[PDB]
RNA sequence: UUCAUAAUAACUUUUCGAAUCGCAUGGCCUUGUGCUGGCGAUGGUUCAUUCAAAUUUCUGCCCUAUCAACUUUCGAUGGUAGGAUAGUGGCCUACCAUGGUUUCAACGGGUAACGGGGAAUAAGGGUUCGAUUCCGGAGAGGGAGCCUGAGAAACGGCUACCACAUCCAAGGAAGGCAGCAGGCGCGCAAAUUACCCAAUCCUAAUUCAGGGAGGUAGUGACAAUAAAUAACGAUACAGGGCCCAUUCGGGUCUUGUAAUUGGAAUGAGUACAAUGUAAAUACCUUAACGAGGAACAACUGGAGGGCAAGUCUGGUGCCAGCAGCCG
RNA sequence: UAUCUGGUUGAUCCUGCCAGUAGUCAUAUGCUUGUCUCAAAGAUUAAGCCAUGCAUGUCUAAGUAUAAGCAAUUUAUACAGUGAAACUGCGAAUGGCUCAUUAAAUCAGUUAUCGUUUAUUUGAUAGUUCCUUUACUACAUGGAUAUCUGUGGUAAUUCUAGAG
């Protein structure tokens, strides 16, 4: 018998499964950011809910209370480091005002789309999935990645990738070989 | 443009084992892993030591290729490496030989068979032979 | 269980050895020795984990066998020796000397300490009795039985064993206004001065302790170890001197002292 | 404290107080095998310390009154002395007292009840579960009994009975998987007679030996994490912001639909290697291959309402069937 | 992570339940199933029964060596090297598995042992063993005993009787 390491769920399906307005909003968010499933929105909503439970619990506590100070400013510094909470509103009362779209916006998918190296959101998704974008010389094949403020300046195609400068790849190499042979 | 470059981080001397421990950080673009023997040689002429008193293991080429990381040790003498390292590393490096061991199941079978007999089996063998003689 | 227990599962090990909950089913059970296993520290843990001089069990065994470890001036070639609080670990290679004192987080921190003072050790008096033929003797916390002590040495006191002959060199009398260390509970590693010692007729003496930062707490007397006079500790206190900075103060220390 | 300890008188079918091993074998000269002499290893009485072990104080347990009185001649409550205990103790015996618990639920019955740390669930209060990764307890087919030891009422230790069985030359002998594998049975319900001491440790005279403890692999859609199944052009069929509105209409500005059509990228797979590992898989990296219907083809349920999506086509006609409910 | 909806009626407002809904480190099962990490897993009924194979033996320079075992060479007149077997010593009472019994029982928190045993580990610890000392082995006291050499018995078992 060895000590277990704790697996844990990271999403929560909603209570009403067939809400028309909610379903349309979920499809809008999936199509805006190229989300594969609707489990992605559930995961972001669950992260927002955990952050929000912490925020409300800290709000309930009295002002100028060591728990309030320590954990509140820890949460704010973590969120501004992520980039979802702007530096203007580091107050722990605007932290309740974050929306799911805010965390959606900081995904490596949307960041690659913003930088312009991917001209389409689905293009960003595939380019990430093909091991092309590297966040600071480290290839990331993972669309979400929660890109942080301090490292967004270091997104570019990887050196091993043809875009960053390397051998082209299977299709182009085979066509070059065929052209050289004939 | 191969230029396999090597680094030894967190190096600590240790005359308790007459060794020098470090983590091997090897940067190698446009190339696969570093084929331990070659990097053992690299550390050998890096630290002014023979290729026998140098050991590397626990390597891990990080995600996306390029950098790789392992653990490495440099012993003061080849004899100390012989007398302090595990047998399997001495087998990997060719400085020792795999011991001719029977498999575990057969060893346990023979252990029980020896259990069956009290004392040496020299007497019982001839006793049984002359027993089935008549 | 019918008889003694000789296995210590990894999760059941004290959270001050603070091993990895993975990479192993069991933990080093300290053999019988000078210290309680809940309070002690096995040599394998001190070398493989705290010092990283070794890598695993075989390396620790090879280190201990060739007589490079010297616990309180003695070799102690067994892997799970309970090297406890205030013991001295000497390695002639690297000529290094350690004294085990809790860092204020409450853990057996690596304390590199000088050779000159490493000649001696300090100890708490746990009993003062009269053995056969009328010979007085004193039992310390290590279990050391020192024969023929000073006639006015009492229980809960502290003493300075020379660790070479193993006799009585000097001692400090327990009383108010005296520098003191804590050896258990929430106040692990804390160092202060005894302000008051409420008697509590019937058991479980308590003492109030005020440290240099002028913070105050209270601890059981079993849990207390006089270490010297204020401003003049008899040993070399570890880094931080056990002030127990607040978590916010620790964060401020991380922010201020910071260079990369 | 009658404690530690000391002292006197005595007592013992008189315990211990080194007839034991390794290395180095120095110094004194009483120059001989003479005198002494270091570092250890095993022992060894007692007292401590540690690993503990036994008991032990207060409080806390699920349902049930279609269980209201329960216990004591056979210990039930207490007293004293003795026996036994390692030791307190009706723990047992001898003689006495007649006591102890109970509507604040005793006693009895049930538990498809091992207790707990905890799990699910979540406004707050709670409800249900907890056989199982840690701590305790109990058990080795059901029962009793015991040797050895410091520690067992041990069961991969013995003795006997009961139940179940095995080889048998019919005289006898040997049994204990609720250990790791695996088999029969049971049931809706649960894995390979695999590798190895690499890692965690543990045992021993003790590095070296051993360890189905354990780790590694095999099966594994129990659960849990991230996430492929296409992406972008150039063309034809179109739609919206339009310069106005001679009908136009360029499409002036963009967004889709077409078995048209191009160039790219990439794994899922194979596979030189090397890393990985005790040795191997597998993962990370990576040669060489590996996408056009990119057939490398995603299902599981549903389309009256609850509840997102058809009053389209054919079939059957209160049949077949569907329907958690209304139908 | 403070939410409700369909159904009694010609129609309404209720009480009320049925049903819907979302879980579930709650399993079973059906249909599908490409990847990486991770991992439960004969508990529920049967603590029912088990073939077979393993799951505990251990030697350091340092208890015992005359294996008629190996090495016989640079270290060898008792012995030294290596070392089976056996005696000795120690563990086998740890670990692993299961939840059958058990409802002030276990267990949890908190106490007590001035009410006791404790191999081991660690620290200390003893002149007297003379008994009338003006006759003793202390430069070392005695006998067995395994291993082994040989004879058997039984159909067989970790069965062992006789002799040296
Ligand atoms: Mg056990
Ligand atoms: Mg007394
Ligand atoms: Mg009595
Ligand atoms: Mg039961
Ligand atoms: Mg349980
Ligand atoms: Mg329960
Ligand atoms: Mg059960
Ligand atoms: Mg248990
Ligand atoms: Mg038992
Ligand atoms: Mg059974
Ligand atoms: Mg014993
Ligand atoms: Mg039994
Ligand atoms: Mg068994
Ligand atoms: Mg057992
Ligand atoms: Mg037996
Ligand atoms: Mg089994
Ligand atoms: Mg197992
Ligand atoms: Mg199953
Ligand atoms: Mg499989
Ligand atoms: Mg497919
Ligand atoms: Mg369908
Ligand atoms: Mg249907
Ligand atoms: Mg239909
Ligand atoms: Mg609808
Ligand atoms: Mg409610
Ligand atoms: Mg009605
Ligand atoms: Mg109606
Ligand atoms: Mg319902
Ligand atoms: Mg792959
Ligand atoms: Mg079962
Ligand atoms: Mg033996
Ligand atoms: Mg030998
Ligand atoms: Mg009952």
């Amino acid at each position: 018998p060895r000590a277990p390491r704790t697996y844990s769920k990271t999403y929560s399906t909603p209570k009403r499964p067939y809400e028309s307005a909610r379903l349309d909003a979920e499809l809008k968010l999936a199509g805006e950011y190229g989300l594969k499933n609707k489990r992605e929105i559930y995961r972001i909503s669950f992260q927002l809910s955990k952050i929000r439970r912490a925020a409300r619990d800290l709000l309930t506590r009295d002002e100028k209370d060591p728990k309030r100070l320590f954990e509140g400013n820890a949460l704010i510094r973590r969120l501004v480091r992520i980039g979802v909470l702007s530096e203007d509103k580091k107050k722990l009362d605007y932290v309740l005002a974050l929306k799911v779209e805010d965390f959606l916006e900081r995904r490596l998918q949307t960041q690659v789309y913003k930088l312009g190296l991917a001209k389409s959101v689905h293009h960003a998704r595939v380019l990430i999935s093909q091991r092309h974008i590297a966040v600071g010389k480290q290839i990331v094949n993972i669309p979400s990645f929660m890109v942080r403020l301090e490292s967004e300046k270091h997104i570019d195609f990887a050196r091993t990738s043809p875009f960053g400068g390397a051998r082209p790849g299977r299709v182009a190499r085979k066509r070059a070989a065929a052209a050289g042979g004939e | 443009s191969d230029a396999i470059t090597i680094r030894t981080r967190k190096v600590i001397s240790n005359p308790l084992l007459a060794r020098k421990q470090f983590v091997v950080d090897v940067l190698h673009p446009n190339r696969a892993n570093v084929s331990k023997d070659e990097l053992r040689e690299k550390l050998a002429e890096a630290y002014k030591a023979e290729k026998d008193a140098v050991s590397v293991f626990g390597f891990r080429t990080q995600y996306g290729g390029g950098k790789s990381t392992g653990f490495g040790l440099v012993y003061n003498s080849v004899a100390d490496a012989k007398k302090f390292e595990p047998a399997y590393r001495l087998v990997r490096y060719g400085l020792a030989e795999k011991v001719e061991k029977a498999s575990r199941q057969q060893r346990k079978q023979r252990k029980n068979r020896g259990k069956k007999i009290f004392g040496t089996g020299k007497s019982i063998a001839k006793k049984a032979a002359r027993r089935n003689a008549d | 269980a019918r008889g003694p227990k000789k296995h210590l599962k990894r999760l059941a090990a004290p959270h001050h050895w603070m091993l990895d909950k993975l990479s192993g089913c069991y933990a080093p059970r300290p053999s019988a020795g000078p210290h309680k296993l809940r309070e002690s520290l096995p040599l394998i843990v001190f070398l493989r984990n705290r010092l990283k001089y070794a890598l695993n069990g075989r390396e620790v065994k090879a280190i201990l066998m060739q007589r490079h470890v010297k616990v309180d001036g003695k070799v102690r070639t067994d892997t799970t020796f309970p090297a406890g609080f205030m013991d001295v670990i000497t390695l002639e290679a690297t000529n290094e000397n350690f004294r085990l004192v809790y860092d204020v987080k409450g853990r057996f921190a690596v304390h590199r300490i000088t050779d000159e003072e490493a000649s001696y050790k300090l100890a708490k008096v746990k009993k003062v009795q009269l053995g056969k033929k009328g010979i007085p003797y004193v039992v310390t916390h290590d279990g050391r039985t020192i024969r023929y002590p000073d006639p006015n040495i009492k229980v809960n006191d502290t003493v300075k064993v020379d660790l070479a002959t193993g006799t009585i060199t000097d001692f400090i009398k327990f009383d108010t206004g005296k520098l003191v260390y804590v050896t258990g509970g929430r106040n692990l590693g804390r160092v202060g001065t005894i302000v008051h010692r409420e008697r509590h007729e019937g058991g479980f003496d308590l003492v109030h302790i005020k440290d240099s930062l002028e913070n105050t707490f209270v601890t059981r007397l079993n849990n207390v170890f006089v270490i010297g006079e204020p401003g003049r500790p008899w040993i070399s206190l570890p880094k931080g001197k056990g002030i127990k900075l607040t978590i916010s103060e620790e964060r401020d220390r991380r922010r201020a002292q910071h260079g990369l």
